[PDB]
């Protein structure tokens, strides 16, 4: 009978003092309370401290990372799945550890999504590489076997698992109950085969789980956790139109099958940009009357989000509108590196989640408190294997009725027994992970990162160094003082390279007040030169040379900060013109506004170490030497279309910086974007005589670049023209000028068969796709190891046909149109080509328009691919783990070298492939594109670029020219 | 520049010596600025994230 | 200081990012009559010490110094297949500067010669 | 060939016999204790003693 709640939209990143301020005296307890927390605490740590345990007890007993240990997990299930046990035993006594260390490693983990490839003879003094070498090496062969055994007790008994979802379900089989829910393995679906895939597990899971629930009532029945990112492939913000289109009717039938047996059916939660859009998503799928009458439905709320208590309020007026009961998990959170890393890269205003351990821990027991006074309409769930956090919510509850608490098979199993064993009308759910092989690398790296934690509970149990009474410690006692909330260790986005600058400020999209408000601001918001005109722009600017040369380094470098300010101050505008000039995605276009700010600032300060101050040289007494750096003159800068407000900003700002004058020749088919970015350096306080614009064709930049009064160029665009540019200088009889020039690439990625495919195919479909492909550094061309090469390929292939292509003003595209008429025929013609010479396995639909859609080809060899090709096409070779040189000889033969990607688990690879390539920016498992000022420092040699790189340190320098003062100071 | 004294014999480190315009492209023999130009940067990235 | 070690650069948490400087390639290093050694030792020093190898042309009146300081230079454990002393006229120094092969030119002499080294070097594709 | 000795004696006499032989179990120099403290790599407790010396001057211990 109550209103149905309006969207969730709780602020994203509060300050956590103010958090600290309320929770701090609402964690007070009697003393009468405390001694019996502290009681129950004790014992149930005495139990856990008393069997053959957990990964925890793995990784501590061989002192593993948690790479480590999860390749010793994946070579151990594939060594449980081969049919006869004798067969494990030999090869673990004889082939494991004497040689064959990265073939071992390779395979195991391919075997996770290609069966078949798991099924030679080992020379002696084989050098140990690989992370099973390096294992060796450190612990020796005879330990390893030992720690491989030990991590097969742990797959065989802990996880559910199978070829596909039959085969785990019917070994997990029990006319009885089965003694465990199931925390099913999928996430992430990236094509809409996976998003079929993974609702067909859960609707088989719901059967089998549904055949052996028992004959009692809830809260006494098994039940399932799914995740919304498995049954959705663009499970996103920007997408939420198609998502309440698309996944609802499926998240809806899953429920109706799961109500239909009375099931517990929990919806996990998932990363925080998706918490808003997952809420929307449960809401539309409760408020289904197929539901009612069913008091099973969930979800999970994690108390390490700042935003967990409004989350619970949120979900209470669901249930009471919908007049439903349901049964709500209370976890801490499995995502917190991952939150940190996003906001940092994202420049958030701050982190969703608290930054301190005790916090979180602090905002779970006040979130226990409320959930406890919400029954018995909502069900608690008390998810969490800390024994203090047990102790602490049982004695709030005052009774054991009404909720439940909640662990993992292979966790807490002592703390439960012992829980039991001490209160008899306790419950607790033990859930199973149960899943397909294919899904098993992205539950296990989640899974481990937390039992290899040093403030995991569980981890700190098992370390007997730690005495009881420390793992008793109050929460409250940690902070002690609100303004202690904050880790004082962890900046803020916008600290993150303090004191050396400030960092632009990002947006965060799955925040839906903060995607509003940049959607409206920004909806809110060029005759040639002839070639006398471009003279003359030369001519003013060697006349303005003189006085700014002399104006101190401190002042350019106040107007280039100034001019960073207003960029930022003016970003609606200038992401606009991004949009509508540049055809750019929302995301692109405000990524290259804060990296135009970005270049502002570093160059900024990186002018004041550089021009600030004289270098005094060591010498003979009586005289003194000073090393200074002047500005050389008139630099021409000419920039492209697929940066034009970023790098042609750069380019500028540098030269400026070092004190040159500068004429600029933005790209033909972005000058309007140019001129406003102009406008506002003159405004930031450039001289009108220091920065002129000259607009035009490749007539005009020749013009420019043939006079014979210029100092320097920096060029950034294809190589021919760089070259013609190169052969107009030298041309000349005057003084040899710099170059500066960063042209093309065809950039590869290599991806051998350690990585994990899902991530691998995220990191393809960005770095060759996002932008139309038309950046420098997009990937051309990827190798992949045979062995994972067809569910590599189908999987990239599957993630790029759910690629928006259209309007890139439309929230919801992902890919916009290529820049002119003439860009979209070359590709074309490629792409014709292509289909002629090499199999294709994408070709997507484009609308009509100025438009390129994803392709996909798979080349014989990577010699079929000769040209640069700006656009969204990717090209694959599949290759055999020996033939590596081949590869990298492929890539040396165009002589290319601006990005690599490389995706391995192993160490010795990648460094392989780091030393033997001269490629200028390597990426290791993650996207290859997005550069960060400062950061990345971008720039290519070979045939992509002269040097010195963009956004780092040693750009400036070039812009300058060096002067020795040398004094006779012996006369005074 | 040398100011009060010869203007020759410039010393390694002490006076990095080169010039510009017809006299030259920099950088200077014999100064901290040199050695850059005769190699090439490489920016390696790892995601670290998996270890922790 | 400069090729000892990578620069760490500051980022995220989760990700590392690290500049180094590597060789570019073979370096043909052509010296003046002038200072023979000096010049000769200050180019090719820096260009090995940047991880280049070296091919290097004196000039045609002063070669017996050239060889001597890289044979000194090969002793005190530059390897052989890292530098090499070609003698000659200008048009050895043309052959030089016009292969396709290598990584760049350190140049000292007169400007005419610089210029028509930098035309045969821009005219390459 | 080699010699293994049992300890053998009285409980009298077991006391201070237990102090000296735990000492040398306990002890982080001990090559005992390391080999079985995993932390430690295998080619860690094979780093030769002159090794470790490396010069004369150094060879009494600076604390
Ligand atoms: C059955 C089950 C289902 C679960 N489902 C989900 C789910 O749907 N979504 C999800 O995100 N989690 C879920 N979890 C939680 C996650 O898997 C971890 O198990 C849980 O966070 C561990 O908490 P704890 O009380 O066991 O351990 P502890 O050792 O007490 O607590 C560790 C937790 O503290 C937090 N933390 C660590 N360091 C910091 C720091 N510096 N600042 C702030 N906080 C910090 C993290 O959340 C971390 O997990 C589930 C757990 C279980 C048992
Ligand atoms: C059967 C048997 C009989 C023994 N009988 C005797 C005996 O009669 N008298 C006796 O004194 N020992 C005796 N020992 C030796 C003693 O009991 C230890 O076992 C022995 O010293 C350990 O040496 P190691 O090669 O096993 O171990 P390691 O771990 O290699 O060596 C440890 C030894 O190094 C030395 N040491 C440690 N720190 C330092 C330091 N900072 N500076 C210099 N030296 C250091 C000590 O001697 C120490 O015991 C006997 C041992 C055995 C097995």
């Amino acid at each position: 009978m109550p209103n149905i709640p309006p969207p969730f939209t709780a602020p994203y990143a509060p300050d956590d003092a103010e958090i600290a301020a309320r929770l701090l005296p609402a964690s007070h307890l009697s003393p009468p309370q405390e001694a019996r927390i502290h009681r129950t605490a004790t014992r149930l740590i005495e139990a856990i401290r008393k069997r053959l345990g957990g990964v925890e007890d793995m990784l501590r007993e061989f002192a593993l990372s948690t790479k480590e240990g999860l390749a010793l997990m994946v070579l151990a299930e594939a060594l449980l799945r081969v049919p006869d046990a004798r067969t494990a035993d030999q090869f673990i006594e004889d082939k494991l550890g004497e040689g064959d260390f990265i073939h071992h490693e390779t395979k195991s983990t391919a075997f996770l999504v290609n069966a078949s490839a798991w099924a030679r003879v080992i020379q002696p003094g084989e050098t140990p590489d690989g992370t099973i070498g390096r294992l060796v090496k450190r612990l020796g062969a005879p330990a390893v076997r030992t720690a491989t055994r030990q991590a097969m007790r742990l797959m065989g008994n802990h996880f559910v698992l199978g070829e596909t979802i039959e085969q785990a379900l019917e070994r997990g089989k029990p006319g009885q109950k089965t003694r465990y829910s199931f925390d099913m393995l999928g996430e992430g679906a990236r094509t809409a085969a996976d998003a079929r895939r993974y609702f067909d597990a859960y609707a088989s899971a719901i059967e089998t789980i549904g055949k052996a629930a028992g004959n009692h009532a809830l809260p006494d029945r098994p039940g399932i956790s799914v995740k919304l990112s498995a049954l959705h492939p663009r499970f996103e913000a920007i997408s939420r139109a198609r998502v309440m289109v698309e996944l609802v009717p499926q998240l809806l039938d899953l429920a109706q099958r799961a109500k239909a047996h009375d099931l517990n059916f929990t919806v996990d939660a998932e990363e925080a940009d998706r918490l808003e859009l997952s809420l929307d998503v449960i809401a539309a799928t409760l408020a289904d009357p197929s539901l009612k009458g069913w008091d099973g439905f969930g979800l999970a709320i994690q108390a390490y989000q700042k935003r967990a208590s409004a989350v619970i309020d949120y979900v209470d007026a669901l249930a009471r509108a919908h007049d439903r009961k349901l049964m709500v998990r209370l976890v801490k959170g499995a995502y917190w590196d991952t939150e940190i890393k996003r906001a940092q890269e994202r420049g958030l205003d701050g982190y969703p989640v608290f930054t301190r351990k005790a916090m979180t821990d602090l905002n779970y027991v006040a979130c226990a408190s409320k959930l406890l006074a919400l029954r018995p309409r909502i069900f608690p769930q008390f998810a969490t294997h800390n024994a203090l956090t047990v102790a602490t919510v049982l004695e709030m509850a005052e009774g054991s009725s009404g909720f439940e608490f909640q662990r993992l098979h292979g966790m807490g199993e002592a703390l439960y027994e012992q829980l039991a064993k001490d209160h008899a009308d306790i419950a607790y759910r033990t859930y199973a992970p149960v899943g397909s092989h294919r899904d098993l690398l992205a539950y296990l790296v989640r899974r481990l990162l937390e039992n290899g934690a040093n403030s995991s509970f569980v981890a700190q149990a098992a370390d007997y160094r730690v005495p009881v009474p420390a793992l008793l410690q109050r929460p409250a006692d940690a902070i002690v003082r609100p303004q202690a909330a904050a880790h004082p260790r962890i900046p803020l986005p916008c600290d993150l390279f303090a004191p050396e600058r400030r960092n632009s400020r990002g947006v965060e999209f799955g925040a839906r007040t903060a995607l509003d408000q940049l959607l409206t601001d920004v909806k809110a918001e060029i005759a040639d030169a002839t070639p006398d005109q471009a003279h003359a722009a030369v001519a003013a600017a060697r006349a303005g040379f003189a006085g700014w040369s002399r104006t101190p380094a401190g002042i350019r470098a106040a107007a280039l900060e100034q001019a960073a300010h207003l960029l930022e101050s003016r970003s609606a505008h200038f992401i606009a013109l991004l949009q509508r000039e540049g055809g750019k995605t929302l995301d692109d276009a405000l990524s290259e506004l804060r990296e135009a700010a970005d270049f502002c600032r570093y160059y900024a300060a990186q002018g004041r170490k550089l021009f600030g101050s004289e270098t005094a040289m060591p010498g003979p007494t009586g005289e003194s030497n000073a090393l200074t750096m002047r500005g050389r003159g008139v630099f021409v800068a000419i920039s492209p279309w697929n940066f034009p407000l970023a790098i042609f900003l750069g380019q500028v700002t540098a030269a400026l910086m070092a004190g040159n004058s500068v004429v600029a020749k933005p790209a033909e088919q972005t000058p309007r974007i140019a001129r406003e970015a102009v406008a506002l350096l003159h405004e930031a306080g450039i001289p009108k005589s220091a920065l002129y614009l000259v607009t035009g064709d490749g007539r005009i930049g020749a013009a420019l670049t043939a006079h014979p009064d210029i100092a320097g160029v920096v060029f950034t665009g294809s190589t021919e023209v760089a070259r013609s540019i190169n052969r107009a200088l030298a041309a000349k009889d005057g003084p040899i000028v710099p170059l500066i020039a960063e042209t093309g690439g065809i950039n590869a990625m290599i991806a051998d068969a350690t990585a994990l495919p899902e991530q691998v195919a995220d990191w393809v479909v960005t770095s060759a796709f996002r932008s139309a492909g038309q950046r420098c550094s997009a990937l051309r061309l990827l190798f992949v190891q045979e062995d994972v090469a067809d569910r590599m390929i189908e999987m990239v292939a599957g993630a790029a046909r759910e690629l928006k292509i259209g309007d890139p003003s439309d929230v919801a595209t992902h890919v916009g149109p290529v820049i002119d008429v003439e860009a979209k025929q070359r590709l074309d013609a490629h792409i014709a080509r292509m289909k002629t010479e090499a199999r294709l396995h994408f070709a997507g639909p484009a609308p009509e328009g100025c438009f390129v859609a994803p392709h996909i080809f798979e080349l014989t060899e990577a010699g079929q691919l000769t040209e640069e090709v700006f656009g969204p096409i990717l090209h694959v070779v599949r290759y055999r783990p020996e033939n590596l040189e081949r590869v990298l000889r492929a890539i040396e033969r165009t002589g290319y070298g601006l990005t690599l990607g490389v995706h391995s688990r192993i160490d010795d690879s990648i460094e392989a492939i780091i030393d033997r390539v001269q490629v200028g920016n390597i990426y290791v498992n993650r996207n290859m594109i997005g550069a960060v000022v400062g950061v990345q420092p971008f720039g290519g040699n070979g045939l992509s670029g002269t040097g010195p790189k963009a956004g780092g340190p040693h750009y400036l320098a070039r812009f300058a020219t060096e002067q020795t003062v040398t004094i006779n100071t012996a006369a005074a | 520049i040398y100011v009060n004294r010869n203007m020759i014999g410039a010393v390694v480190g002490v006076q990095p010596f080169g010039g510009n315009g017809l006299s030259g492209t920099g950088p200077k023999a014999g100064g901290p600025h040199y050695l850059a130009r005769f190699a090439t940067e490489q920016t390696v990235t790892i995601n670290t994230a998996a270890a922790g």
